[PDB]
């Protein structure tokens, strides 16, 4: 007896739709009904329609019952989550599809939508990879969920209908750790703080390992005191990152008024038309305004739409600049360069720009 | 009313968390009325609270977390503890419990619905779904509910084991893939649940420098995200010649303009359409996806099919963010996966004793030079792993590449060499 | 032969080296034979024996010299000595002086015949045309006859100073520009003469850090170097739109394929050229020089002419090698430059101040940070300077930006704000 | 009186020839008559045509005496040098030109041509930009000379003809200070060491300041050492440099057998077409082999060969090198990819790559 450990998570394979363990391996081609809706043909030509939904990522146990009581309807009790924390459903009538949607939509209350199809070329908005932030987050510089839900209460229309030119995805760090591809994504959001640390010498001197803590930070801003047994900050040399505050109980840098959210723009994952590319900072610094956070959402569209409106089909945003330049997006975006945009972090290498940071190679 | 602004955020048609935690709030409150086994009823409304009062002051009410484990285990439990203790006592320890999800997020409703019932008793009934490295997240219970929970966990009819955190080996995610992709060079799925049982000491007891993370990806659109996310990037691939059907590439051409939206947009200029023919050089293709995402029915990933490994993806901190680079052009993707294996096994080895006290894989590749990481892999230099050769003088030399010299004898004699 | 290894590169089309030496030995030996006074009769003779050995032992047979300069200078004069003096004395020193060309390496033969004379009587009778900067290099002669050679260089009718060496203001140079070329969008001849002129004193008595260089080149095609070579390229360049004469584009279109070898390779592609009427958006031009290079009779640069001042270029000692970056996007370009001037004062005044021993502009540029560099100049950040914003979050803000806070109040009352 | 100084150089503007100085800003078209003569067509309806020839750079001052005596008899007194070493005479009597061309060859034996015309797109390869090697140096892996002398006998084929479809600059470095634009050029020779230094600590007592020699190391690999009064340096962080004797001359490091020049590709100085570029190596190391450097020789020759063979109208190497990648790079140059060309010089910053290095930008 005695409790039972290392038997890892349940095996994937019986737990999949019986027509989706069946075809595994073994299907023909792909096909985007509408908005939501992904018909898939297998080879023999056994029918399944994979129908995505809008979470608030965060769900009461509740919602999950509601959920799987759904689906024990019309997709045979079985169902996944995405990449993006988007539900899946596998309805194998086609006839009961526009019913499951309401199903949906009245219960729990998710959307439908999330999807885009590169062969029209009509992309939409799927959801925003965010986390934790306020609600259990110790080094937040902003929320996360309250972030989102006001982006997709501006941009809703665009999750459930496929208006974008061209894919677009919209991310969330809290702060600057930068959790998820907040570091490669089409438009993103980090926290950042501004204000330096007021450290707290008398946890210190209990607390932390100060030699673990002066080396982490990297300017070397941090150097210790011998007498005394406490850390001295360099100002001129701090940009606030934060990563002591994570090393160091009393490190701490939060500024309710000047903590607040950058705004990245151009990164990419993919590798269809161009290499991958870490986004880049447009926007220096917005507020926490809560609850509505009107500067921030107000600038994801005097972003998004100036893009959405500009480009070409299948052209994303660092698509769009490589053809107009650094110079006209700035003009067309309605944005301003300054100085805090050219990059000053000094210990990454120039030899990384030189390495093959893609699977794009010829044999 | 008691929560002015996070009410606010119950408006709109994007699905609200509020009307997630305020369902999670009367709910669990409603079992603890009708006389149900609820351990910390408490443990939402006190969340909604302490939420209330952080959208007033616009900063966190969270302190560092002291490591509390489960017994055998030191990584899978994120302790984290309110600096509001004793104004909101339900929310003393609120700890989050990564759970392993199984690969693809697939779930039956049983499934589902076991996993609904320990967390509704010995937790705050608050969950993710899903995590951004792929955990299902139990956001909130006591420091003396973690054992108890992973024990029914470890006996539900459908068994969930913990995740990973701390300097460990983190949960392996996958994309969808061969379940429900017809781009997937290989089966994500099930490498993923391999490499997850393979090596579970190495997810549940921390043992490295720092944290370790892989993902899988089924063909070059990277679809969970693993080259900006995990350390060592699964992203399926091919090396021979895309298949092409030319009927529904006929087909295609009534309606789709394939000349501006393929054609010219291929990055190497390797596809070219006729009005009849579309041939492809395989040579100058760089395999994209671009122009079998444009053409799903008529065009497929090539018949020998493999893998691309991408080292040293990974977040900001300490030296810059980083896209995973080209560590292996070419590895097969081969039930059991020992080629895999042996690659990593190296890794961890070298790793272990050569990385400072965090230091992510990467950062060590930088400082240790390629030359080394290759050794270590048993993998020779590759113009592939280079956007271009460097642009300096500055290369160090073998000692055995020297010709033998007066100067090299010098160097022997005084045991500089 | 008295030197085989050399011998044999007498041999082959290209014109000898060693027959520069070799000739120079014997007419040097021959006019000091013949009453000439010739303080060196033997110079050229030991440095060919010097280099024979040299080329037998591949190695240098130079080794660090001592300081030596003209009264007055503390650069323009390089001392070298031999290891072989022994052997071959009249080597034993061998000093450069570097003379400085006229702008634009422009000669006539009364003032070349001067140099001629002058060295012929104070040393070995070589020379560079020219050294990689732009000086005259007069190679090889001993300590004793330096000023007065300096002083006969100063008594010529056509008198020439000695050029630059060490922690001063390098011998600026230019590319021909207005004196033969019609391309050039400013005077590159009159400025770098100028500027030779005007800072005469920071070239003769090196003050600095380290050594500073300026070139001038009259439009993006660079014909000096100067972005590579140079710590402040001064490129020419055009506000205004491309001057286009159709009747001339027409006659180009009889015969060169202009769509191909020009609307093709446009990088920005701003360039039309439909069959009757060539359409250059000026807009989206960016002034890379190919549709006026290929087309010169047709095309010229705009109207509104000056110069983009290009940052930090060198070698790649100590933190590796630049091509300098946009510092100043237009500058006007007009006698007596005083705006160029101030830029220059005012990062020399700067650099003097914060410059490590041996550190370049360039360097020090990417210490302390592009915003205080801007601030030296007093220009504003423009989009213009990177080719990408930032990478990474980290960004600093100054205290005037900063938002009244209890925070900003607590760490005033702590000393560190 | 008193020694006169300061006085700088003689002002250009009295050395230009008569029609030069009246022309002077004044110009209509150039037109590149034939190799190494152009003619170039004042406003003012003058001709004149600059007559261009190659030169060793190194000159004997009755060398220089037989170009004046030249000089005077076609081109009215004046001459100028090129940027790149070769020497232009003047003439306005067209009828004079071949003389002219004729006398030069035989009196000093320097060949006409280092021309090209973007015009035609029909290029000449021009002189090599060297520096002083063991000539004069104390400094150098290599020979400039020498090498220039053997490269050229091998190519010059193509100085007096318009053989090649873009330009192609061969650029010469005696060590890796590089004294010249060599780091920016398609085709760059630099010499290397690959042998770290021996401290002769009685040298560095007597003669090196040690904290500035141990600065100048850019991997870290000097530290001093107090109680022997000299320097330690670690080998295993030593990539043979030579900074440190430069800075030194207890810290020598030449060997004769191990001493040798690396080959690098794909630099660009001007904006035409595309961007300004860094060299690349593509070639570790060959050894100095007196008088000729056949291997050296051998691989400058190989690699100019594959690019023009290759190469379409004006597509200079790296513009090659953009359209088909390295590795078809190193296939048609027949070269070979070791871990030698991986970057690994750590000091230099992420952030440089992220600076406009031209002028090329709209406005
Ligand atoms: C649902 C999801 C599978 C999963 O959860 O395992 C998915 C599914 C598909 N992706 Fe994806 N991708 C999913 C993550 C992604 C994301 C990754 C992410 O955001 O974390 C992108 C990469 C993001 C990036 O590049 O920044 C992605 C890169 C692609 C590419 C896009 C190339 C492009 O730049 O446009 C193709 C696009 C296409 O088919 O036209 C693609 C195509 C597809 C296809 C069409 C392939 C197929 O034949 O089935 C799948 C149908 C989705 C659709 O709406 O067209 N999928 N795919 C993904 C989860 C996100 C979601 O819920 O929406
Ligand atoms: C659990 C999770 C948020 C969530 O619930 O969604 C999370 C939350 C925390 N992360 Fe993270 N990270 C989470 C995924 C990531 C990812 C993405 C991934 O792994 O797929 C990254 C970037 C990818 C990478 O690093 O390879 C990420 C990069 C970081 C950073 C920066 C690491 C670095 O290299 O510098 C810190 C690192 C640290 O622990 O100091 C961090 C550390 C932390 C800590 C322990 C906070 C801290 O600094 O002490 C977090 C505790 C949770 C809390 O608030 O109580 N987290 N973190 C994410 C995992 C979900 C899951 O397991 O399903
Ligand atoms: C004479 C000289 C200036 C001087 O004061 O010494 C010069 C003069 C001209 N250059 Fe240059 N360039 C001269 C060195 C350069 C160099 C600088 C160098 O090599 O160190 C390059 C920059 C190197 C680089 O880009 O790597 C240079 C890049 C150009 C460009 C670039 C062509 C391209 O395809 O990128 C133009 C365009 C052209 O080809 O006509 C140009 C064109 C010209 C034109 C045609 C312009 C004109 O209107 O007359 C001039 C005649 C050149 C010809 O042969 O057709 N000149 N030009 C240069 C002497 C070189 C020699 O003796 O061989
Ligand atoms: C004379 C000249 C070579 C030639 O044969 O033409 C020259 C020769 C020497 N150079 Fe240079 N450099 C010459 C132009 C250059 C140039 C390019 C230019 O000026 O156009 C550069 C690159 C741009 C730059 O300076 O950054 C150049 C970059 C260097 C480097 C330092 C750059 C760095 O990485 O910071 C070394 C080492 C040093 O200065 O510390 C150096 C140092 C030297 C030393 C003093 C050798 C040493 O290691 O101490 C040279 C002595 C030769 C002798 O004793 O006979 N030389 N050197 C060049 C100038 C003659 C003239 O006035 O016209
Ligand atoms: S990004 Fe920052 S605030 Fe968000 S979960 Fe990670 S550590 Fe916490
Ligand atoms: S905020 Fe960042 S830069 Fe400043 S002391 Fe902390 S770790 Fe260093
Ligand atoms: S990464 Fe490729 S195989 Fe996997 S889900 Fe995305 S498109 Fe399909
Ligand atoms: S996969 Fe991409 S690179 Fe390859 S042929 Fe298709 S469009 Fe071209
Ligand atoms: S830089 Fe411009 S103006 Fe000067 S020679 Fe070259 S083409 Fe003529
Ligand atoms: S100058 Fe260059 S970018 Fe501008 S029109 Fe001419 S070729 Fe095009
Ligand atoms: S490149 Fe090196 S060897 Fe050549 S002259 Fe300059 S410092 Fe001396
Ligand atoms: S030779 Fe170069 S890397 Fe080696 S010790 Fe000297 S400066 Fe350092
Ligand atoms: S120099």
């Amino acid at each position: 007896e005695g409790v039972k450990t290392d038997f890892g998570p349940p095996y994937f394979r019986d737990l999949l739709h019986p027509v989706i363990a069946k075809n595994y391996g073994k299907w023909k081609y792909h096909e985007v009904v509408k908005p939501g809706v992904i018909k898939r043909v297998a080879e023999s030509g056994d029918v399944i329609y994979v129908v995505r939904f809008g979470t608030p990522r965060l769900l009461s146990i509740y919602t999950v019952r509601e959920l799987c009581d759904i689906a024990d309807k019309y997709s045979d009790g079985y169902l996944r989550w995405t990449s993006r924390n988007n539900v899946e459903f596998f309805v194998t009538d086609e006839s009961k599809i526009d019913d499951l949607i309401n199903e949906v939509q009245e219960r729990v209350g998710f959307p439908c939508g999330g999807t885009w199809d590169a062969v029209k070329g009509e992309y939409g908005l799927s959801n925003i990879v965010h986390t934790q932030g306020w609600i259990h987050c110790h080094t937040p510089a902003i929320d996360a969920s309250g972030i989102v839900k006001a982006v997709m209460d501006e941009l809703y229309e665009y999750f459930t209908d496929h208006k974008l030119p061209a894919m677009c995805r919209i991310s969330l760090a809290c702060c600057a750790n930068m959790c998820g591809a907040v570091h490669a994504s089409d438009i993103a959001i980090v926290g950042i703080h501004r204000t330096p640390p007021i450290p707290n010498d008398e946890a210190i001197r209990k607390t932390c390992e100060i030699p673990s803590t002066v080396a982490a930070c990297p300017t070397g801003a941090l150097k210790p005191d011998m007498k005394n047994k406490t850390i001295k900050v360099d100002v001129e040399k701090c940009m606030y990152c934060g990563n002591c505050y994570t090393m160091c109980p009393g490190m701490p840098l939060f500024d309710p008024e000047n903590d607040g959210a950058a705004i990245m723009v151009g990164g990419k994952l993919s590798e269809a038309r161009r290499m991958p590319e870490l986004s880049k900072v447009v926007v220096p610094w917005v507020p926490n305004e809560p609850p509505r956070w009107p500067t921030l959402v107000k600038y994801v569209k005097q972003i998004l739409e100036a893009w959405a409106a500009n480009a070409n089909k299948h052209e994303r945003l660092i698509e769009w600049v490589d053809r107009i330049g650094w110079e006209r997006f700035f003009e067309l975006t309605g944005l301003e360069f300054t100085q805090h945009l050219i990059d000053d972090y000094r210990i990454t290498p120039y030899f990384y720009s030189e390495f093959r940071a893609s699977t794009q190679f010829k044999w | 009313s008691e929560t002015p602004l996070l009410d606010e955020l119950e408006k709109g048609p994007w699905p609200s968390f509020v009307k997630e935690i305020k369902k999670t709030a009367e709910l669990m409150e409603k079992a603890a009325a009708e006389g149900k086994d609820v351990k910390m009823p408490k443990g939402a409304r006190g969340l909604l609270k302490q939420l209330e009062i952080s959208y007033k002051d616009k900063k966190t009410h969270w302190k560092h977390g002291g490591i509390v484990s489960v017994v055998g285990y030191g990584g899978g439990v994120i302790g984290r503890y309110s600096d509001l203790g004793e104004q909101i006592p339900e929310v003393e320890h609120f700890h989050t419990m990564r759970i392993n999800q199984p690969s693809g997020w697939f779930y039956s409703t049983k499934a589902l619905r076991g996993l609904c019932d320990v967390w509704e008793k010995w937790g705050s009934g608050l969950t993710n779904f899903h995590g951004s490295t792929g955990d299902i997240i139990f956001l909130g219970t006591r420091s003396e509910y973690l054992q108890p929970c992973f024990e029914d966990l470890g006996n539900l009819e459908i068994p969930f084991d913990i995740g990973g955190s701390g300097s460990d080996l983190r949960t392996p995610s996958a994309c969808m893939g061969p379940a429900l992709c017809e781009f997937a060079c290989y089966d994500t799925l099930e490498l993923c649940y391999d490499l997850t049982m393979t090596y579970q000491d190495e997810l549940h007891r921390p043992m490295w420098p720092y944290k370790f993370k892989i993902k899988c990806a089924g063909c070059p659109n990277d679809c969970v995200a693993s080259k900006a996310r995990s350390d060592f990037a699964i992203i399926g691939t091919w090396k021979d010649d895309i298949k092409v059907d030319q009927e529904a590439v006929k087909e295609y051409a009534s309606w789709m303009d394939i000349e501006n939206e393929v054609v010219k947009l291929c990055p190497t200029g390797a596809i070219k359409w006729d009005g009849k023919e579309l041939t492809i050089d395989n040579r100058e293709c760089v395999r994209c996806m671009h122009c079998i995402n444009k053409m799903p029915k008529a065009l497929k990933p090539g018949d020998e099919r493999g893998a691309t490994i991408l080292i040293g993806g990974k977040a900001p901190f300490v030296e810059g963010a980083v896209i995973g680079w080209v560590a292996v052009p070419f590895v097969e993707v081969e039930k059991p996966y020992d080629e895999i294996k042996e690659i990593l096994e190296a890794i961890w080895d070298w790793w272990d004793e050569e990385g400072k006290f965090r230091e992510r894989i990467g950062e060590l590749i930088w400082r240790k030079g390629m030359r080394e990481f290759l050794k270590v892999i048993g993998r020779e230099a590759d113009v592939r792993m280079v956007k271009a050769p460097r642009n300096n003088p500055f290369m160090f030399f073998e000692k055995d590449e020297l010709k033998p010299s007066a100067y090299t004898e010098e160097l022997k004699k005084r045991g500089m060499w």
